Formats: C-alpha cells, sequence, structure tokens
C-alpha cells in the first residue's frame, strides 16, 4: 500500500546545484524519517541527511551543513535532497532510507534503489 | 531594509492599520454604493452622516479610552480587542440583515459601525504611539499608513468587484468579518506596553482599598501582591515633570528611593498577612495608614478617575511649551496637500482636459501607488534621518509637487506627463503623511496617548475641511495655475512653523521629553480662556446644527455665530502661538 | 568567592525526619534570605520555604506547610531544614539558594548563588559489605581486537565512589557507567573502559576505588602473592 | 501550574541558531523574573535577573526581555554548552515563589554514528550469582537509538535497562548505556550475548558480540 518514489541522479555538472527526489505514496512523510546516505564506489555508507515529523527538526552529517538541505513539501509528500557546492568527489550513489518506526530508532529496513549522483 | 519588515512588529503594524482602515469605507463609501444601486438617496434619514462625525469627533471617545484600562490584556490592547470584536458584531450583524422587511435600522448600524471604527482607530493610534520606540516611529508610522491605504482599497475598491459577481452584499460583509478575525488575533499577538505610572499607582490605591477590609485576610494576600507588583512597576517608570531627568537624577533618586520605602511596607504587610494574622497585622496597619499619611504622598498619591480622566490630557499637552506653535503646525501642515488633493479630480477633468474614465483609471491606480511607496520611502529616510529635518524635506517636497501640478496646468494635455506629475505629487504626499504620523505621535505624552492623537488627528482634519471652499473660490476667481501657485505658497507656512518650533522637535526627539512652559503668567491663561470659549461656542452652535436639522425652530444668527466663535478661537491660537515663539526664545537665550 | 554548601549526614535513624544544614560561606547568613528550592527527580523546581534571618520571616509552599520548620542559626552562619512527616513525593534535591535584601540590586538578584542540593531520599538503605570486581579482559570475548576491561563495586552508604583505570588518567574511551536503578536504596555500578590489548604480558591492571568521606582508597591489583 | 497549551513543549535549536523561550505569569509581576540555566546534576545558575538586567563582564550571549506579563528569555548565539533545562522563576511573592515546567534535550548536533561497545560481565561479578552484560553507545546524535540483544538469534526483552547520560562533567559524553541483567545461572545457558543498536546515521544496525 506504500510505494516510494525516486528521481535525479545522472551526469552532474560539479561545483553546482542538484536536487533527488524520493517519494511515497500511502505512508506520510510526516511523523517518519525519511533519510539520505552517500556511498562511493570504494568507501561505506556515509551519513547525508534526515527528516522528522513535519517541521519540527531536520537533521544533517558532519560534512553536509551547507552541501545539502532537505526541503520538504507538504504537496507532494516527498523529501528532495537539494545540492549546492559539490566537491568533485562527491560521485556518489545516493540512496533512499525510510524509519519504519515512528520512535525514530532507526530501523531502515525498506529497501530503495538508489540514485546514481556521479560528480565529473 | 528588509530587516525591519522581517521583524513581527512592522506585521502587526501593518495588520492592524488593515483593520483600521476597512471600516472606514464600509461604513460610508460601499453603503453609498448599496444605496445607490438599491437607488435609495440614504438622506432624510438623519440618522446617516452620523458616521460621518463619528470620526472627526473621536476626541470626545478618547477620555474614557486612555483612562480605563481593560481587565484582558492590557489598555491598549484590551481597548483594541474590544472594538474589534464591536466592529466584527456589527459588520456581521449588517450581512445578516435582511431588506426584505424594510430598511429597519441599516443607517444606526452604520452609525454603529462608524462609532465603533472611531473607537478602534483611536485606540489603534494611542497602541502604536506607545509601542513604537522613537526612531521606529516614522517606519511604524508608514507601515500603518500602508495597511489602513490597503484597508480603505479593500473596502472600497474590491468591494463593487466582489458584488457585482457572485459573491453580494451578506457574503462580502461577512468576509469583512471574517477578514477582521485575524486582526483580532494579531491584535492579542501585539505586544503592549502598558507601563502607566497612573495606572500603576491606581491599581496600588485600588488593592489598598479593598484590603482596608483587613479583617477577613481571604483578600488581604493577593491585594497586596498585587500591590507589591504594581509598585515595583511603578518604580521603574518615570513621574510627570521629570521625565525628561530620566538618567539617575537627585529628583528620581527621590522617587525610587520614595517606592523602595513603600515596597517596604508592603513587604512588612505581606510578612504579617502570610503569618495569617489578624490583631498585629491590623496594629501594623493602622502604623502604615500612619506612614503614608506621612511619607509617600511625594509622587501622585492622588486617586485616578476625576474629572481630570478628561481634562489631563488637554492639560498637559497645553502645558507643554511651544504647544500652540505645534497645534497650528498639525493644522497647516498638510495645508498644501488638502489643498491640491481637494481640486485635483476637478482640475484634470477640466483644467487640463483629460476624459474621466481616464482620470479614474490614472488616480486609482498611480496615486495609491504612489502614496503607498512615498509611504514607505518617507519611513525609510525618518529611521535614517531625524524627526525635524525628515518632516523639513517632506514639506518642501510637498510644495514643490503643488509647483509641479502649476506646471501639469500651464503645459498642454498629455497622459505620461500628468503621469508623471501626479505620481510625483502623490509621492511627496505619502512621504509627509509617514513624517506627519510620525510627528502626531512623536508629539503624543503615552500616558495618555489615546486623546492627545485624537486631537491632533481632528487638529490636522480641521484644516483639511476648511480647505475645500478657499480652494474652490480661489480657482472660481484666479484660475487654476494661479491657484497651484497660492498652493505652494501656502504649503510654505507649515514649513515655515516646522523651521519655528524646530528646538522643540529636536529636544523632544534627542530627550523623549517635553518642556512644560514656565513663563505663563498671565497671558497664557487668557488664551486658554479663549480657546475654552470658542469650544463652548462650537459645542453651542452643535446645538443650533441639530435644532435646525430638526426644524422646529431655525435662526439665522447661527452662520454668524460660526464666524464669531471662529475668529475668537483663531485669536486666542494666534495669541498662545505667538507666547509660545516667545517662551521658545526666551528660553534660547 | 561565595557558596552554599548543604550537608548533614550522620548516624540518624532511617524512616525519620531530617534537618538539612545549608553553611553559607563568603557572606553572613543575616545579610541574605536563605530559600530552600527543591528538584524532584524528574520535574522542575519547587520552591520549597525560606528564612529571613534578619527578623525572623518564615514561609512554606503548600505542600510543605505545617510539616517543615526552616531555621537559621547565625552563630555558625548556617541554615536549617527540619523535614517531618517525609512522605513518598517529598523526595528531591534541596538547593539552599541565597536571596538579597530589599531595597537594592541584591533583591533583583533572585537565587544569584545556590548550593549543590542533597538528594533527600524515603528508602530502605544500610551498611553491608562491599565487593570490588574486576572485568578481567577474557580471550574469548573481543579475540585478536581491543579488550573491555573495567571495575565495579556493589554498595555502599557514602554515595560518592570513584573507579579509575591507570588511575583515571584518560578521558576518551572510559565509561563510568552511572549505577544501575537497585530498589533498595544502593547502587551498583559497573566503571568499563575499551582499550587496546597490545600490552598483555606487560601492562598491570589496576582499579582504583577512592571513598572521600572515609578518606579510603582500594586497589584492585593483578600481582603475584 | 497551568498555563496555555502550546503545540511546543521543549525546545531544540541548531548550534548558533536565535532561539527563544517564553513563559507567561498568571498575574502582574513587573520585571521580578528571573531566569536560570541548571545543567543536569548541577544546581541552577542565574542567567537573567530583573528580566532583562545584568551587570558588568557578565556573558552577553544570553538575553531577556519582558511585555506586559509575558517574559522571553532568548539566546543570540546559541552554543553547545548552552543545551540545560531553564526556568522561569517570577520572585515576586515569597510564599508563592514559581518556577517553569522543564527542558530535556540533548545537545543539539549533527548527526554522529554512536560508537557500539560491549562489556562481558565481570568474572567476578559472576560469583555474586548476577551477570550484566552492557551496551554502550558513546558520543552519537540524535538521541532518539534503541538497543537490542540478539543473544543467539533471539532478541531479549524486558530485562534490557537503557540510561541515556546527561552532560556530565568528567567525560562530556552523550551515550546510551543498555544493561541485558540476567542470573549467573542465565548467563551460562548462552554462548554470544551480542547487542544490536539502530541509529538513524546508521546504514545498517551495529552488532557487538562477545563470547562467554
Ligand atoms: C494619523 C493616524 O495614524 N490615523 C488617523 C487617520 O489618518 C489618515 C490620514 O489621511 C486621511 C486620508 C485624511 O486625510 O484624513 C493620514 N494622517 C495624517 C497625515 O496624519 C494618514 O493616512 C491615512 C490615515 O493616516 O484617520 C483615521 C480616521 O479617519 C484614524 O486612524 C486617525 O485619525
Amino acid at each position: 500500500q506504500v510505494q516510494l518514489q525516486e528521481s535525479g541522479g545522472g551526469l552532474v555538472q560539479p561545483g553546482g546545484s542538484l536536487r533527488l527526489s524520493c517519494a511515497a505514496s500511502g505512508r506520510t512523510i510526516s511523523r517518519y524519517a525519511m533519510s539520505w546516505f552517500r556511498q562511493a564506489p570504494g568507501k561505506e555508507r556515509e551519513f547525508v541527511a534526515v527528516a522528522r515529523r513535519s517541521g519540527d527538526g531536520a537533521f544533517y552529517a558532519d560534512s553536509v551543513q551547507g552541501r545539502f538541505t532537505v526541503s520538504r513539501d507538504d504537496a507532494k509528500n516527498t523529501v528532495y535532497l537539494q545540492m549546492n557546492s559539490l566537491k568533485p568527489e562527491d560521485t556518489a550513489v545516493y540512496y533512499c532510507a525510510i524509519d519504519s518506526d515512528t520512535f525514530y530508532s532507526g530501523s531502515y529496513d525498506y529497501w530503495g534503489q538508489g540514485t546514481q549522483v556521479t560528480v565529473s | 531594509y528588509l530587516r525591519i519588515f522581517q521583524q513581527p512588529k512592522s506585521a502587526i503594524l501593518l495588520i492592524l492599520g488593515f483593520a483600521s482602515g476597512l471600516p472606514l469605507a464600509l461604513t460610508s463609501g460601499t453603503l453609498q454604493a448599496w444605496m445607490t444601486v438599491e437607488n435609495i438617496d440614504l438622506k432624510t434619514i438623519w440618522f446617516f452622516s452620523l458616521v460621518g462625525q463619528a470620526y472627526v469627533f473621536k476626541f470626545l471617545w478618547s477620555p474614557v479610552m486612555d483612562r480605563y484600562t481593560p481587565p484582558f490584556l492590557g489598555r491598549r490592547r484590551g481597548w483594541l480587542v474590544t472594538t474589534q470584536i464591536l466592529l466584527l458584531i456589527a459588520i456581521a450583524a449588517m450581512g445578516f440583515l435582511e431588506p426584505g422587511t424594510q430598511l429597519r435600522w441599516m443607517a444606526a448600524l452604520a452609525v454603529v459601525i462608524a462609532f465603533c471604527s472611531a473607537s478602534q482607530d483611536i485606540v489603534f493610534d494611542a497602541w502604536k504611539t506607545d509601542v513604537l520606540p522613537a526612531e521606529e516611529r516614522g517606519t511604524g508610522a508608514a507601515i500603518s499608513v500602508l495597511g489602513y491605504r490597503l484597508g480603505m482599497l479593500v473596502s472600497g475598491g474590491l468591494a463593487l468587484w466582489m458584488a457585482d459577481k457572485w459573491l453580494g452584499w451578506q457574503g462580502m460583509y461577512w468576509l469583512m468579518a471574517a477578514l477582521l478575525v485575524p486582526c483580532i488575533i494579531a491584535t492579542l499577538l501585539a505586544p503592549e506596553p502598558s507601563a502607566d505610572l497612573a495606572d500603576n499607582w491606581e491599581t496600588l490605591n485600588d488593592n489598598l482599598k479593598v484590603i482596608e477590609k483587613a479583617d477577613n485576610a481571604a483578600q488581604v494576600k493577593d491585594a497586596l501582591t498585587k500591590m507589591r507588583a504594581a509598585a515595583l512597576d511603578a518604580q521603574k517608570a518615570t513621574p510627570p515633570k521629570l521625565e525628561d531627568k530620566s538618567p539617575d537624577s537627585p529628583e528620581m533618586k527621590d522617587f525610587r528611593h520614595g517606592f523602595d520605602i513603600l515596597v517596604g511596607q508592603i513587604d512588612d504587610a505581606l510578612k504579617l498577612a502570610n503569618e495569617g494574622k489578624v490583631k498585629e497585622a491590623q496594629a501594623a496597619a493602622e502604623q502604615l495608614k500612619t506612614t503614608r499619611n506621612a511619607y509617600i504622598q511625594k509622587y501622585l498619591g492622588v486617586p485616578r478617575t476625576l474629572e481630570q480622566a478628561v481634562v489631563a490630557p488637554l492639560r498637559d499637552f497645553f502645558g507643554r511649551n511651544n504647544a500652540w506653535l505645534i497645534l497650528l503646525l498639525i493644522v497647516l501642515y498638510k495645508l498644501g496637500d488638502a489643498f491640491a488633493m481637494s481640486l485635483t479630480t476637478t482640475f484634470l477633468i477640466r483644467g487640463v482636459g483629460f476624459d474621466a474614465g481616464e482620470v479614474g483609471m490614472v488616480n486609482k491606480t498611480l496615486g495609491w501607488i504612489a502614496t503607498i511607496i512615498g509611504a514607505l520611502y518617507g519611513g525609510v529616510l525618518m529611521q535614517r534621518l531625524s524627526l525635524f529635518r525628515a518632516l523639513l524635506i517632506f514639506g518642501i517636497l510637498q510644495g514643490v509637487s503643488n509647483a509641479g501640478y502649476w506646471l501639469l496646468s500651464i503645459t498642454d494635455k498629455h497622459l505620461m506627463s500628468m503621469a508623471v506629475a501626479v505620481f510625483f505629487e502623490n509621492l511627496c504626499g505619502g512621504m509627509g503623511t509617514a513624517a506627519f504620523v510620525a510627528l502626531l505621535m512623536t508629539l503624543c505624552n503615552k500616558s495618555f496617548s489615546a486623546t492627545q492623537f485624537a486631537l491632533l488627528s481632528a487638529l490636522s482634519a480641521v484644516g483639511r475641511v476648511y480647505v475645500g471652499p478657499i480652494a474652490g473660490w480661489f480657482v472660481e476667481a484666479h484660475g487654476w495655475p494661479t491657484f497651484y501657485l497660492f498652493s505652494v505658497f501656502a504649503a510654505v507656512p507649515g514649513i515655515l512653523l516646522l523651521l519655528i518650533c524646530r528646538k522643540t522637535l529636536e529636544y523632544t526627539q534627542q530627550t523623549e521629553s517635553f518642556m512644560m512652559r514656565r513663563h505663563f503668567s498671565g497671558a497664557y491663561q487668557f488664551a486658554l480662556y479663549l480657546l475654552l470659549l470658542g469650544c463652548l461656542l462650537l459645542a453651542l452652535w452643535l446645538i443650533m446644527l441639530a435644532l435646525n436639522a430638526i426644524d422646529y425652530t431655525s435662526f439665522s444668527f447661527l452662520a454668524g455665530l460660526l464666524e464669531v466663535a471662529a475668529l475668537i478661537a483663531i485669536a486666542g491660537v494666534l495669541l498662545g502661538a505667538i507666547l509660545d515663539y516667545l517662551a521658545l526664545r526666551r528660553t534660547e537665550e | 568567592e561565595v557558596q552554599l554548601v548543604e550537608s548533614g549526614g550522620g548516624l540518624v535513624q532511617p524512616g525519620g525526619s531530617l534537618r538539612l544544614s545549608c553553611a553559607a560561606s563568603g557572606f553572613n547568613v543575616v545579610d541574605f534570605s536563605l530559600h530552600w528550592v527543591r528538584q524532584a527527580p524528574g520535574k522542575g523546581l519547587e520552591w520549597v520555604a525560606y528564612i529571613s534571618s534578619s527578623s525572623g520571616s518564615t514561609s512554606y509552599a503548600d505542600s510543605v506547610k505545617g510539616r517543615f520548620t526552616i531555621s537559621a542559626d547565625t552563630s555558625k552562619n548556617t541554615a536549617y531544614l527540619q523535614m517531618n512527616s517525609l512522605r513518598a513525593e517529598d523526595t528531591a534535591v534541596y538547593y539552599c539558594a541565597r536571596w538579597g535584601y530589599w531595597p537594592g540590586e541584591p533583591w533583583w538578584k533572585a537565587f544569584d548563588y545556590w548550593g549543590q542540593g542533597t538528594l533527600v531520599t524515603v528508602s530502605s538503605a544500610s551498611t553491608k559489605g562491599p565487593s570490588v570486581f574486576p572485568l578481567a579482559p577474557s580471550s574469548k570475548s573481543t579475540s585478536g581486537g581491543t579488550a573491555a576491561l573495567g571495575c565495579l563495586v556493589k554498595d555502599y552508604f557514602p554515595e560518592p565512589v570513584t573507579v579509575s583505570w591507570n588511575s583515571g588518567a584518560l578521558t576518551s574511551g572510559v565509561h563510568t557507567f552511572p549505577a544501575v536503578l537497585q530498589s533498595s536504596g544502593l547502587y551498583s555500578l559497573s566503571s568499563v573502559v575499551t582499550v587496546p590489548s597490545s600490552s598483555l604480558g606487560t601492562q598491570t591492571y589496576i582499579c582504583n576505588v577512592n571513598h572521600k568521606p572515609s578518606n579510603t582508597k582500594v586497589d584492585k591489583k593483578v600481582e603475584p602473592k | 501550574d497551568i498555563q496555555m497549551t502550546q503545540s511546543p513543549s521543549s525546545l531544540s535549536a541548531s548550534v548558533g541558531d536565535r532561539v527563544t523561550i517564553t513563559c507567561r505569569a498568571s498575574q502582574s509581576v513587573s520585571s521580578a523574573v528571573a531566569w536560570y540555566q541548571q545543567k543536569p546534576g548541577k544546581a541552577p545558575k542565574l542567567l537573567i535577573y530583573s528580566a532583562s538586567s545584568l551587570y558588568s563582564g557578565v556573558p552577553s550571549r544570553f538575553s531577556g526581555s519582558r511585555s506586559g506579563t509575558d517574559f522571553t528569555l532568548t539566546i543570540s548565539s546559541l552554543q553547545p554548552e548552552d543545551f540545560a533545562t531553564y526556568y522561569c522563576q517570577q520572585y515576586l511573592y515569597y510564599s508563592l515563589v514559581t518556577f517553569g515546567q522543564g527542558t530535556k534535550v540533548e545537545i543539539k548536533r549533527t548527526v554522529a554514528a554512536p560508537s557500539v561497545f560491549i562489556f562481558p560481565p565481570s568474572d567476578s561479578q559472576l560469583k555474586s550469582g548476577t551477570a550484566s552484560v552492557v551496551c554502550l553507545l558513546n558520543n552519537f546524535y540524535p538521541r532518539e537509538a534503541k538497543v537490542q540483544w540478539k543473544v543467539d538469534n533471539a532478541l531479549q526483552s524486558g530485562n534490557s535497562q537503557e540510561s541515556v547520560t546527561e552532560q556530565d562533567s568528567k567525560d562530556s559524553t552523550y551515550s546510551l548505556s543498555s544493561t541485558l541483567t540476567l542470573s549467573k545461572a542465565d548467563y551460562e545457558k548462552h554462548k554470544v550475548y551480542a547487542c544490536e543498536v539502530t541509529h538513524q546515521g546508521l546504514s545498517s544496525p551495529v552488532t557487538k558480540s562477545f563470547n562467554r
């Protein structure tokens, strides 16, 4: 009853901006957590950002302030990962993870295919 | 300059200006439109046309507003909430009212709306005067004027578009009520600087009086708590005659020490009340009565409800040095703008020979946008530059805009030249409007800002009211270009009086206080008596006007009475103004 | 240069009624009215009582009136809060704050100085033999990597107890585990530290337990006997 | 102790973000409202007295303002050490000195992965008849994390007690310790006592296992 939609990725001009959309139909992004994850081909799945209940709070990784920002659209029920001042090495697969529990423990069990951000 | 608008205070000022402006057009202009589509004269009812006088004579309603502090919110905020509630109820009632039966009490309800709207204006002007800091006064006046104009626009110019379409008059009025609702909510969100040493001392005395019943002790503790809070609040306030001595002067040191001793006696009384004690509390309460009969009278140990509730604002305003100079400055500062806007429409129709529809559209759009932009620009210049210099620049620009009108009259007709010239005139009008509202807010003593601001607003409007005929006689006698040249030369005296009272204006700007004239020996009281006689003659002439309107008896001498009253009033005003200039000169040397 | 240290421990009967002494240092007790503020564990502050030693004035909260009695000894510069008929919710940390004279800025500086507070509680705590136990770095656990060393105690009447490894010279990787909830009023803490085990045959394992009230030092060292 | 109902009951603001905490007095208390900052385990510190006033040489980061009976404490440039519980205390009437409600929030920060460690019970703790396994989640943000115990591929519940640390002065850490307290007899019935923790900052749950 819940379907996740993804967009974005592909070849990207370095140093500019991007926006990755991760929508969900049937499950409200509010009251749940929607998160993104960097993954270089040779590195692990580092954290990017997460969106909490409505506009109560938004949290980002240490190396993400200014570079990224999660914009929330209530009409679309989705999470946008805005890109800014990308480094030439930010060519990394971006995956989508959802908190299955409203307690915000951090349970990411619903698999997301993940858009392929490639920089340079 | 986006920072001030980002601040919520600009938003509350805008929304309250909208709240004040909304009932004005609905009370009369939209009502004229509704009666016109009904083809009703809306005359001979004799309940109507009180709606016009309601705004003019709001200074009579003001003393109850500055005197009384509603239990909810504060004095300013509580009166505002009350007035908006009555307006919303009245507009909703008129919307509910069904013309199917008869006209019934449409005119009476319109007069009720006008009274409540003049009331809301009074309270909004007072709240805006107190809440706004001195440097923020100009920009806040600008935002209030912008919201006011927007309210007049929606209630007067969106009304026809909304009524002609499916919405209708009933839904139009209820939607005005709905648009009044967030004004009420934002008034609740509005800040409140209740301040008021007189109000805090009155709370002190009210609770002391409810404490003279100190044998029950089911009320002494709470009332003493209220007394202590009021005394702590009034200690940091400034008393009259000592406002200019703000930075820890010896006089204010004695004031603070008196309130120190007072709050110490409330300490002892509350110590005895917390024990639950009857006998010890009563003995030390008799000792407290002795000490209040010996010590605490020093600063305003008086009740608050007095005829003074209505006399004290006038008494203070007239007691200030350069009071009559400021009176005349308020009357004739916007004299040039009144002259121009009195006959702009007829001049564009006939003098420059435009089509009526062209004039209507160009005025409605360009004049409104230019007044708004001039208001904003004047306000930003006000936060940049002092009050007196900004008023000087804006008055000079008002005069040169009337000179632009003279340019228009001499010059051959062109839509673009008229557009740019009228835009310049309304630009300077908006800047002068913002600076003038800032001056009005500057003059109010805030202790009673409602009554003094209403007096000054009526002062400004009395010029406008008398402007119309003199402009008509001038254009019929000498023509339009000569009329506009005289309009510039009559906008000059406002600038001249500003230059005369620049010392007082700069003093008030820097110290936030006014000198009270010490030069009065015999002549000031004489001029005050002349003014009082003029006001009494005006009231008697109003009684005669009512008698003539009811047509039971009519006496033709009322016109001569009006002229004589005006002569005596202006004689007193000029006498006081000359005395005021002399007092300023004496203070200078 | 002033402080309000609050104490009062001693040989008293449990489940009775105790007075909390608030010693005032650096300022006379009569120059400042002392107010006992109660902070129940898990909720906010609540003014409980006050004494004005200058005039003898005294006041209490509604929930403590008739059961408490706050006094002040100007000779030894200390206040007291004799709490009687203690009840389940009477447990809290009692900060004896000070509050200046009126008139002046001392009054406006309400509670400008507090005290560390005393955790008044109702329980069945007693005194019993302690048992210092060192977490041995077993070879089976986390083989080939970093071992999980530590030391722990069981019970004590005086709450202050400090466990340190290598005399506690490190701040990162060592985590004094706050005492688990033992319903008997006693506290069992299990101090732990995650350090590499590259010095198994050379570094000696010593746990240092420090008891301030008794000035007692306990050493748990792995040495031949 | 009853005020107007507000949707946000606590406060959580980023570092360097100006945030305001407000409380309205029941009646007029004049400018006699003080603001205190109480770090956990420590006495409150008087930040603002007279609801706006402070002396010379005092910290200037904290500011206060009053309008009528409404009092607001604002922090201009929020700092990591600012995170504490803030009480508004009107100090007019002695017998009814009232305070605030409370604010229990960790140091707002960027998301930090939990450094998950496991501490097997002491071999000399077993002699007491009990054996408690500790799973420490050192220096992670946000506070919302969970610790399970997949003991031999069997999640254990109930006996696991958690304790999120507050702002301490010895280590200045923000960690979550979970203690799977079982008897010694229970502790001998299983081999591997692994704790699995899930956090928003972890792509996969972190499992720390040890052998008995
Ligand atoms: C001065 C102010 O802040 N408000 C006044 C407003 O004046 C208006 C005045 O212009 C109008 C069109 C006029 O000429 O009578 C201007 N007041 C001046 C210039 O003092 C300003 O523009 C809109 C509003 O404030 O009048 C209202 C009652 O009608 C009331 O709110 C009040 O009298």
